[PDB]
């Protein structure tokens, strides 16, 4: 099978291109940590207003002021 | 007695047929192709990547404002 690859590249090199770009995009999104990242970026876009919460009981984190440090990790991107 | 034919001063001129310059042919293309094109996509993910950190800037001057 191995002069299937090289005794029609002879001949029709012209699908042979068309199946080398649809295979080897297929298969890389599941090999490169660079996706999951194409998700983390998006999810921290806001589009609409961030409602506030209220007080009772808990209290768990998050204080009426914005820059202590009370929210998680976002800021890795400025760094980025 | 004033005819034609010199008694020399001749060529010929060929009947050959030859321009086979070759070329940079055979795997030296193909790879400066895609040398060219991964370049294309290393300029991405600098500009397409950093207009994404600035678009989230321009939406933060709206929700800074709006109530
Ligand atoms: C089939 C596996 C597909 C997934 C492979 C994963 C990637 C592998 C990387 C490529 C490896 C080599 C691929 C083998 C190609 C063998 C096909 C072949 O020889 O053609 C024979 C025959 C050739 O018969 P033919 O004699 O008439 O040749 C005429 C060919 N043209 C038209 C180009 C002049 O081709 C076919 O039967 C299929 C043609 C339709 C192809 C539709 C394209 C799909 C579009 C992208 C999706």
């Amino acid at each position: 099978v191995a002069a299937f690859l090289k005794n029609v590249w002879a001949k029709e090199p012209v699908l042979v291109a068309s199946f080398a770009i649809a295979g080897l995009a297929v298969i890389l999104p599941t090999l490169s940590p660079y996706t999951k990242y194409s998700l983390m970026i998006n999810r921290a876009t806001p589009y609409n207003y961030p409602v506030p919460l209220r007080d009772d009981g808990n209290m768990p984190d998050v204080p009426s002021h914005p820059q202590d440090p009370q929210g998680p990790s976002l800021e890795w991107l400025k760094r980025l | 007695k004033q005819d034609m034919p010199p008694v020399g001063g001749y060529g010929p001129i060929d009947y050959k047929r030859n321009l086979p310059r070759r070329g940079l042919s055979g795997y030296s293309m193909f790879a400066v192709g895609i040398g060219a094109l991964l370049f294309g996509y290393w300029s991405m993910m600098k500009w397409n990547r950093e207009r994404r950190r600035l678009q989230i800037e321009d939406f933060e001057a709206r929700i800074a404002l709006m109530p």
